[PDB]
């Protein structure tokens, strides 16, 4: 415990994002860039609104499709070439570039 | 010995607080402004707490290390180490009983959740407004 | 110089009446002296000067078997008001010693210790000539410059050193 | 004469006063109102005693400051639980300034004798009463207090394998404390080992360290086994050897082992007339050929080795049955690589490579995983001593001549003006905006910084001390070399945004007052961040 | 050049200095002369700018007076703050341990209206502390200095902050005053007075007296203005006035008469709401109302308030053009609180004035009540006025204030740089934790006002700035820098002091500009500073201003770092700080490579003794010098010798001149501690070698030759003070006497008949200094551990003597103990380029590597600690150091060499020990150094030691061989820092324990142990050294039975007894038992006892 604690704690001085990301991840808080995850596994379809992304995930199992509306245009989609219309996304993977909310990942993927 | 496996807590009952104490302070006096000596049956009192100097009574009759476990008939101070002044707990007998602030003004109130009443009303009961 | 004793001032960190340089700087200049003694036992020199002028190293009056080897050297500058009477204790040693404390020894409050430099050599260097090519047994010739303070001549010093090395090589 | 009394006294006084007054009101036979009021006052007094400034207003005495309650002892950063239980002062413990001690073995540390004497005073007193130096304890105490000549013969006999815990605050990681054998040194400084400096994160730039003398047999043991610096080479992080050579030692061994063409005593392999020349019967012979002006340490010579084990491929092709405790085999190496492998353990195979800090890392890792820890401790100490010895005769020295400038820096920079100025010629007309220009500039001058960053290494020779220091991996980066020679490039504002006009001049050339004043921002920002 | 009689230091100056380096104590002295109302200031105020001068005290009284009783029958006004003869001379206050202060008078007229008779008198306010010409205040015999405070200037600061919800730029103004309530206007909420959230702007706009039409007319083409008067619930004046008056203060009967008076009292009034001259100025100039008007105007009543809202709505709308009804047109743009146009420097004078204000306001109460209590007519301002509050207010300002610091007297330069110190922090200033990362950072307005390099390396980085060399204080308190004007590409010689405001309005070129002898930009396009911090490169036609000389932006401390522009700001900062830590050396010696600023710094620092009047020296002594003037008078300059400076250093002054020299007006007579012939000489010229050497110089350590411990070249005098007081007790009385009951003759042999150690008797750590007896018990003053040496003087103050002792003392005695610190191992050294390091090993001069002539190098610094640290200044300084030490002759040619094309005249030849100046930003260059190293061979022998690359072929003294590659040898000027082993080394087996806390009392002085902290415990636990930790946090600290048993056990040589329980547990147990929490100890089977 204390070996690990100190081992993790020491090289915080040798960083520059960085120690904020470390303490943010360890304190288990909601990220500064709340990039959501896929609630259900399915195929992605993205409609581009008035400077906004409407992502709808059509499911493979047979339930309700996951829909999002109000996320900023400068969050950017994940590089998986790059995410566009006509692709199948996993329940595990992140949707947009930034930081996945741990609480969100826990409740979905155990 | 220095070997205690576990450590239990609770609430200090007047009986246990009396059992802890060696004497009862019963005057509102600390130290004499003239001579700078502890005052009899007050705060810092040698009779109830412990001796100022190592193996020395208040009045100054028994000041030898040879004898131990004897109370001087004049003053009533016991002739032991001074370190007991940082050990031997005292007590004060309140003429009227007084509740602890921690089980009352705590959020939520422990007495309040025990006896099931509003803290604003419980305040009025304790502070003699009802 | 091992310990100096000015009769007026009682310690290093004060001044003499009617001198330009302070006792610290006088001591610091008296470190700059170069002297030679025959007797290794502690010998007490005397420098007494009253009234005005420039007190030089040449104005010091050593006893029999003690020689000053820089009379030209400037110590202190005085006025008619000021009188400088200073006795300089000299002892024969080798290398450097720290200013030995008079509290440790049986020495009085008047005696001021000074950081003794028992080094009559000032500078030494050398270069070695390659002399002859690789073919036909090449040899190295060393030429060394020895530069003394004038306490002893280079010959005496190099001889002392050689002697010390000869004594120091045991078999 | 003046009292600096505690507040508790005033609260207890207020309580006992109101208790006495209440008891007197009970003795009198007073009406209910005054008794209930006095009980309210008592209640408030005890409430204030147990917790001040919880209910309404706090009790104050001199100059409207709230009285420290009983619970105020426990609560806060200055609480009993926090302040006066987690960090305390300790006896049988010293502090001093650390200096380097490259003569010392890893497990040894140098202790200032005037400290040591006091730090072991009872231990040395015990042995001084054990011996017939002191008649009684008090005379031993007096003798050691006075610092008499007899103590010094004893203090080593006392300190002999009685380890000390060296600490360097802030104590970040586990090895931030380490046990050491205290060797007596004359001075007033702690002669630390050079390797453990990374294990303390301790520079010798005024950084102090704290000695602690573990007294108990159990403590002495814990020190000796758990946390004696030799026993814990590997960091508790990646299991990489933390006590490995850094800074000088690295360039030392880099120079020592690195190979050079057109050297002295070189392997020629002559035709018809002469023999191969650069061939030597022993490392002894090669050392004699080196010390006498005939052989250069960094020469691709063919030496016949006995004590050393060959490379894994050359193990098979030569022996493949018997071993080499005192056999013989030929190696086409550098004298320095043989003097290096002479440091590495007997049964460890040959390396025949320039000793980059990474190569040292994987070597000492291989030593760590394959061999015992003591073999690592010793081999890395021989690497330290040899490393430092060869650091001197490396010839790593900095001069205005040694720090060069790339000769194309005029051509490549001014061209990158022609692209920038042009944008201005595009802007003045009215096409691109200030913000896109401000970025394109950053792109262009970053490309310009990159071009110089590359071009430097194409020009700079290998033996160049600046190139030695960085390309060994000893310390410094190609960035630092680029901002020292060539140009610092773009430097950042205190917001985070880059200034479009870069430092178009080396630190060697010296910045213009403006170019410097712009540089100050990012540096002060960096100091403020660290 | 310019200095009357300075030792000739050849300069690497390419351009000619237009402006001479001004008084480096001006920002102290001038301000204090502005406070006092001195003649030298008065004349400067009469000359420069406005033609009506008013002193600080004259202003603070003029604003205050008249004082009047509620009825208004009797009144009392002050005037004419006269400064009479000073109590004593500076030295006598440091001698007698009193304050250096002038008695202060004010002419006060008790006016009586009903009778029509005025009673005038001279009121003695008290012994007001005065400043020395050195720019310090000697308080209780200690040279303190008032550091100048940076603050946000009184005025109107517009800001734009981004919303999380709406994402729109709301334009929020802040109306910061001198003293009163803080007004601020928002959009999306109105006005907010003292955190009165939700009060629309129209309510006060109406309540002051604007009809709804006049608001609609005045606002003009605004949306949010029309929204705020529409949104306002309380329509009309009185409705809005009663609406805001109830919202302002709760629980008060809201009447019209009270509200209409309070509204105009809180803002428009002068007495209640303290308007600022700098504020009035700022708002007038920025808003553009009352243009070309006299100074000392009123507060922002209405026009300013509507003008600021007019500015705000135009800011929120987004137009750069503006026209104010009444005022002149001005550009519209947001303000920055960090920007020096808005960041004002309130200085000694103003900081004292602000406390005089509060003191006279604390008096105004006492006078105001005394007038109402005492009977009419038969009263005089002698009896009515109490002086105590003001003298108490000042004594408080010189009695623990963050702006009234101790003078750092580690050297002259440390003091000099402790003056002209810009403090962001302190009372009426931002906190250390409250200050963000933005405000700490430098600003493109800082340039030439505050130093971007100089600031401490601790937690006060950016906050404690230092004023730049040529910068001065404007009467307001704005930091102005000098510039030279340029006209259509022709530079003038019109030296003009501009402020950070009008700076940004103009175009300023840098000082390193090709010039046509007289003044004309020969270079077609110059490198320039545009609007803000745009380091541009533009045509000469557009430019209007230029920097006088280079190093405008640098501080006096930082300006003595030769080749500063070859360092980084980090190592530059480190060096600039290190130079302020440099200790004074026994002999002291000037750098062979420095800057011109070292000549000027030493004389202005004030520790050097200068000639006021031209004449011949009549006679020189070590104690004092006496000079006969050309005027005819005889000046007797007293020197101070081995006097204790604040930071335990020597204030030893050496007379340099002979008993018949000729001295001009402003020429040095006697050097202070760190001066050699009237130039700032902190450290020494050591022969540096730059090579890694057998480990000793590793991870920035330093190795020096025993030569230095022998010759005493780096030796320092360190003087420590030890005080004791014979204070009265109730049993008897204390007395300083030789006879002690429980001592031997040996420990009292050093003592005299007084009962104190004799002058010069060497003391050891433990020895008795002052024999004192408490009623009988021995409480004698003993020299602390890690301190020894000679005793200089024993300053004694007795009840019998007339001297002033503190209340409850019979006899004070203050002992000065001097120790002669040799540069031992572990002591910290540093160049001027941040290249610090402890003394690794003291190599016996022989074994240290030596030059082929024999000269053994004095220090060796590690190479590896140059590229990573980015400070090649030390190497250039080393090289030019070599060029400087050994005499040189640039063998010219038929007509000069090409490399010396842009080289200075009369610097081709130079002899041995030739001192050199290099202007920090425009000094010697690479190609100049390269050629310069091409020198002569003055080494008594006729062979050169170095080469054209400046790399000598060193010989290893250790082995004997010559090193296989040539080493960078030279002469780096290096400084001994105040980080010495004698201070930092601690040791403790066992000694005295503290009474209240049962752990060893911490301290070097108190024979204390070290702090084994939590982070130390974590490392110990992470090992799992259980018994170690359970020893450290028990018998080795807390446990009273353990700490006594362990010593006995170790000295007897037995097993260490099992650590029982710490006092730190028992105290917690008993604390929790006292908190009535029944905590009890018990195992699995059987319960334990406490
Ligand atoms: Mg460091
Ligand atoms: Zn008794």
């Amino acid at each position: 415990g204390i070996v690990a604690a100190q081992s993790i704690g020491e090289p915080g001085t040798q960083l520059t994002g960085g120690l904020p990301r470390v303490q943010e991840l360890f304190e288990a808080r909601v990220p500064r860039n709340k990039a959501p995850i896929a609630d259900v596994a399915g195929r992605v379809r993205l409609e581009e609104s008035d400077k906004f992304f409407k992502i709808t995930i059509v499911p493979d199992d047979g339930g309700e499709e996951v829909v999002y509306d109000k996320l900023s245009k400068r969050q950017r989609l994940r590089v998986i070439g790059v995410l566009s219309d006509g692709d199948h996304v996993e329940v595990g993977d992140q949707l947009m570039e930034g930081a996945a909310d741990p609480h969100e990942v826990l409740r979905v993927q155990g | 010995v220095n070997f205690f496996d576990e450590l239990r807590i609770g609430l200090a009952t007047a009986d246990d607080i009396r059992n802890w104490s060696y004497g009862e302070v019963k005057k509102p006096e600390t130290i004499n402004y003239r001579t700078l000596k502890p005052e009899k049956d007050g705060l810092f009192c040698e009779k109830i707490f412990g001796p100022t100097r190592d193996w020395e009574c208040y009045c100054g009759k028994y000041k030898r290390v040879r004898f131990k476990g004897i109370i001087c008939e004049r003053c009533g101070v016991e002739v032991t180490r001074a370190k007991v002044r940082r050990e031997r707990m005292g007590h004060i007998e309140l003429a009227a009983p007084v509740t602890h602030i921690w089980y009352f003004k705590g959020v939520p109130s422990r007495l309040g959740y025990l006896l099931d009443l509003a803290p604003k009303d419980l305040e009025k009961i304790i502070y003699f407004a009802a | 110089v091992t310990s100096i004793r000015i009769d007026g001032v009682l310690h290093e960190f004060t001044t003499v009446p009617g001198v330009k340089e302070d006792v610290t700087d006088i001591i610091l200049n008296l470190k700059g002296l170069v002297v030679s003694s025959d007797d290794d036992e502690p010998v007490t020199m005397y420098l007494r000067k009253q009234g005005p002028g420039v007190v030089t190293a040449g104005d010091i009056v050593p006893p029999a078997g003690v020689t000053v080897h820089n009379p030209d050297m400037h110590i202190a500058t005085l006025n008619d008001k000021g009188k400088l009477e200073v006795e300089l204790v000299v002892e024969r040693g080798r290398g450097y010693v720290p200013a030995v404390q008079n509290k440790a020894s049986g020495a009085e409050i008047g005696r001021i210790p000074v950081d003794s430099i028992y080094s009559p050599v000032l500078k030494v260097t050398y270069k070695v000539e390659a002399t002859r090519v690789e073919q036909r047994t090449d040899f190295d010739k060393l030429i060394i410059d020895v530069e003394t303070k004038n306490s002893i001549s280079p010959r005496d010093a190099l001889a002392s050193a050689g002697g010390t090395l000869v004594e120091l090589f045991g078999l | 004469g003046r009292f600096a009394t505690s507040d508790l006294n005033d609260l207890y006084r207020r309580v006992i006063n109101r208790n006495n007054r209440l008891k007197r009101l009970i003795d009198l036979g007073a009406p209910e109102i005054i008794v209930n009021n006095e009980k309210r006052m008592l209640q408030e007094s005890v409430d204030a005693l147990f917790d001040n400034g919880r209910r309404g207003r706090p009790v104050t005495g001199p100059g409207n400051r709230p009285l420290k309650s009983l619970s105020d002892l426990l609560k806060g950063k200055q609480g009993r639980f926090r302040q006066n239980l987690l960090g305390k002062r300790v006896d049988y413990s010293g502090r001093s300034v650390i200096v380097v001690g490259p003569q010392l073995k890893l497990h040894q540390c140098g202790l200032p004798k005037l400290m040591a004497l006091e730090l072991f005073k009872p231990f040395v007193m015990k042995r001084l009463v054990d011996l017939n130096h002191a008649q009684n304890i008090k005379s031993a105490k007096r003798m050691v207090e006075r610092q008499r000549p007899q103590v010094w013969d004893v203090l080593e006999e006392v300190i002999a394998e009685h380890p000390v815990l060296l600490n360097r605050a802030p104590t970040l990681h586990r090895l931030g404390i380490q046990a050491f054998e205290p060797q007596l040194v004359e001075g007033k400084a702690i002669q630390l080992h050079p390797l453990v400096c990374e294990a303390f994160n301790a520079d010798f730039d005024g950084d102090q360290m704290a000695v602690h003398l573990p007294l108990s047999a159990e403590a002495q043991a814990e020190a000796r086994i758990l946390m004696l610096s030799s026993n814990n080479i590997l960091s508790p992080a990646s299991g990489k050897p933390l006590a490995m050579p850094r800074l000088d030692m690295v360039t030392g061994l880099y120079y020592l082992t690195t190979l050079v063409e057109g050297a002295t005593g070189e392997y020629q392999a002559a035709t018809k007339d002469a023999p191969e020349q650069g061939v030597y019967s022993s490392p002894a012979e090669a050392i004699m050929a080196m010390d006498r002006g005939a052989l250069s340490v960094r020469a691709k010579i063919k030496v016949r080795l006995t004590e050393l084990r060959p490379p894994t491929d050359l193990e098979a092709q030569l022996f493949e049955n018997g071993w080499k405790p005192g056999d013989a085999w030929t190696a086409e190496t550098t004298l320095g690589r043989v003097m290096f492998n002479e440091l590495l353990p007997k049964s460890y195979p040959f390396v025949n490579e320039q000793m980059h800090k990474k190569v040292q890392a994987r070597i000492i890792n291989d030593l760590a995983e394959r061999f015992p820890m003591i073999v690592v401790a010793q081999t890395v100490d021989k690497l330290k001593d040899a490393g430092f010895y060869w650091a001197t005769r490396s010839g790593v020295t900095v001069s205005m001549a040694d720090v060069l400038v790339p000769p194309q820096k005029q051509e490549i920079l001014e061209r990158h003006e022609a692209e920038a100025d042009a944008i201005e010629r595009k802007y003045q007309r009215g096409a691109l905006n200030h913000t896109e220009r401000n970025e394109s500039l950053v792109k262009i001058w970053q490309d310009a910084t990159e071009e110089v960053g590359k071009a430097l290494e194409e020009f700079y020779p290998a033996d160049n001390p600046i190139i030695t220091i960085v390309k060994s991996g000893a310390t410094g980066n190609l960035t630092q070399t680029r901002t020292l020679a060539g140009m610092k490039g773009l430097v950042t504002n205190p917001k985070g945004e880059f200034i479009p006009r870069p430092i178009k001049s080396s630190f060697r050339e010296g910045l213009t007052v403006l170019e410097y004043f712009i540089n100050t921002h990012g540096a002060r920002k960096g100091l403020a961040d660290t | 050049n310019s200095v009357p009689g300075a030792p000739n230091r050849v300069s690497f100056a390419k351009l000619r200095e237009p402006l001479e380096v001004p008084g480096l104590l001006d920002v102290q002295t001038d301000s204090f002369e502005w406070l006092v109302g001195s003649d030298r200031w008065r004349q400067a105020a009469i000359d420069r700018g406005e033609e009506n001068p008013v002193g600080g005290l004259e202003e603070v009284l003029a604003e205050l007076s008249p004082i009047e009783d509620f009825s208004g029958s009797m009144s009392l006004s002050f005037s004419d703050p006269r400064f009479d003869e000073v109590k004593a001379s500076v030295d006598e206050c440091k001698d007698k341990d009193m304050t250096y202060a002038a008695p202060l008078f004010v002419t006060a007229e008790f006016i009586n209206n009903n009778t029509g008779e005025i009673k005038s008198q001279t009121v003695f306010m008290g012994d007001f502390p005065m400043m020395t010409e050195k720019g310090t205040f000697i308080i209780n015999g200690t040279e303190r200095v008032v550091v100048s405070q940076l603050v946000r200037s009184p005025g109107v600061y517009f800001d734009e902050t981004i919303d999380k919800s709406t994402e729109k730029t709301l334009h929020s103004v802040k109306v910061i005053p001198g003293r009163g309530a803080w007004l601020e206007f928002d959009v999306d909420v109105g006005v907010r007075i003292d955190r009165k959230r939700r009060q629309p702007v129209t309510v006060l706009l109406k309540a002051l007296g604007w009809t709804n039409e006049q608001i609609v007319e005045r606002f003009g083409f605004s949306e949010i203005m029309m929204g705020t008067l529409e949104k306002d619930t309380t329509s009309g004046t009185d409705e809005a006035l009663l609406d805001i008056y109830r919202k302002l203060r709760p629980g008060e009967p809201p009447t019209k008469e009270s509200a209409q008076t309070l509204l105009e009292n809180l803002f428009f009034k002068e007495k209640r709401y303290d308007l600022a001259r700098v504020g009035r100025y700022k708002v007038n100039k920025k808003l553009g109302l009352n243009a070309g008007k006299p100074i000392t105007s009123s507060t922002l009543t209405e026009e300013d308030v509507v003008a600021t809202i007019e500015y705000l709505v135009r800011l929120h709308e987004g137009q750069t053009s503006m026209t104010v009804p009444g005022g002149v047109e001005v550009p519209v743009e947001v303000d920055d609180i960090d920007h020096f146009g808005n960041r004002r420097l309130r200085t000694v004078g103003e900081l004292i004035q602000n406390q005089i204000r509060v003191g006279l306001s604390r008096m105004e109460r006492v006078v105001r009540e005394r007038m109402t209590t005492q009977d009419v007519e038969a009263i005089t301002p002698q009896t009515l006025i109490n002086i105590r509050p003001v003298v108490a207010a000042i004594k408080e300002f010189f009695g623990t204030s963050q702006l009234s610091q101790f003078m750092d007297q580690n050297n002259p330069l440390s003091g000099l740089t402790h003056k002209r110190r810009l403090s962001a922090l302190g009372p009426g200033g931002l906190s250390r934790e409250r200050a963000g990362l933005e405000v700490r950072d430098v600003h493109p307005s800082h340039y030439g006002r505050m130093c971007p390099i100089e600031t401490p390396e601790g937690p006060n980085i950016g906050l404690i700035g230092s004023l730049s060399v040529y910068a001065r204080v404007n009467p307001f308190g704005f930091i102005e820098t000098p510039y030279r004007k340029v006209e259509n590409g022709v530079v003038t010689d019109q030296i003009d002091y501009l402020t950070a405001d009008e700076e940004d309005r103009h175009v300023v070129a840098q000082a390193n500009s090709p010039t046509d002898e007289n003044g004309r930009f020969t270079e077609d396009r110059v490198m320039v500073r545009k609007k803000g911090g745009e380091v541009e490169f533009v045509s000469a036609d557009q430019v209007d201003y230029m920097d006088v000389s280079p190093r405008q932006m640098v501080s006096v401390a930082t300006a003595m770092i030769p080749f500063l522009e070859h360092d980084d700001a980090n190592r530059a900062l480190m060096g600039a700080n290190m130079q302020r830590q440099a200790v004074p050396l026994v002999r002291s010696e000037a750098p062979l490579v420095g800057t011109g600023m070292e000549l000027r710094a030493a004389i202005d620092a004030g520790d050097v003794v200068v000639a006021d009047k031209t004449g011949v020296i009549e006679e020189v002594s070590a104690d004092y010098i006496t000079v006969m003037a050309d005027d005819g008078t005889r000046q007797s300059y007293r020197l101070r010798k081995f006097a204790r400076s604040n930071h335990g250093t020597c204030a030893n002054q050496r007379p340099i001149v002979d008993a018949g020299q000729r001295v001009e007006a402003g020429q040095v007579i006697a050097d202070g501690p760190c001066t050699q012939n009237g130039e700032m000489a902190l450290g020494k010229n050591l022969l540096v070698a730059i090579m890694p050497w057998e480990g000793h110089n590793y991870e920035d350590a330093i190795i020096l030759s025993n030569r230095l411990v022998e010759e005493d070249v780096l030796t320092s005098i360190h003087i420590e003070e030890h005080e004791i007081d014979a204070r009265d007790t109730k049993l008897g009385a204390e007395e300083i006497t030789r006879d002690i009951p429980n001592v031997s003759d040996e420990v009292l042999a050093d003592l005299d008949e007084r009962g104190i150690v004799r002058i010069g008797a060497e003391v050891r750590d433990g020895d008795i200094l002052v024999g004192k007896v408490t009623p009988v018990r021995d409480t004698s003053l003993k020299v602390p551990h890690g301190e020894s040496g000679k005793v200089i003087g024993i300053r004694v103050f007795s009840r019998e003597d007339d001297d002033e002792l503190p209340a409850g003392v019979n006899e004070l005695v203050r002992v000065y103990v001097a120790q002669k610190r040799k540069i031992s191992d572990g002591d910290k050294l540093a160049g001027r380029h941040g290249n610090k390091g402890v003394i690794g090993k003291i190599l016996p001069v022989e074994d240290m590597p030596f030059l082929p002539d024999g000269t053994p190098v004095d220090i060796i610094l590690n190479t590896h600690g140059v590229p990573r640290r980015m400070n090649i200044g030390q190497i250039l300084e080393t090289h030019l150091g070599w060029v400087a030490k050994a005499g040189w002759n640039i063998d010219v040619a038929a007509g000069v060499p090409d490399w010396a094309s842009k080289l200075p005249e009369e610097l081709y030849s130079a002899p041995a020990d030739s001192t050199v100046a290099t202007p920090v930003f425009d000094g010697a260059q690479e190609g100049e150094l390269a050629g310069l190293l091409g020198s002569t061979l003055p080494n008594r022998d006729g062979e050169v030691m170095v080469d054209a690359d400046g790399k000598s072929t060193l010989f290893d003294g250790r082995s004997g061989e010559p090193f296989p590659y040539p080493v960078t040898v030279g002469y780096m000027y290096i400084l001994k820092l105040h980080h010495l082993v004698d201070d930092k080394i601690h040791a403790r087996s066992t000694g005295p324990y503290s009474m209240i806390t049962q752990q060893p009392l911490g301290g070097k002085a108190q024979f204390g142990g070290q702090r084994f902290g939590e982070m130390e415990c974590w490392a110990m636990q992470a090992y799992g050294a259980a018994y170690t930790l359970q020893e450290l946090l028990t018998i080795k600290s807390d446990d009273t039975v353990g700490r006594v048993k362990v010593y006995e056990a170790i000295v007897k040589g037995e097993n260490i007894p099992e650590p029982g329980i710490p006092e730190s547990f028992k105290v917690l147990l008993k604390e929790l038992q006292s908190l009535c929490l029944n905590v009890e100890v018990l195992s699995s089977d059987g319960a334990a006892i406490e």
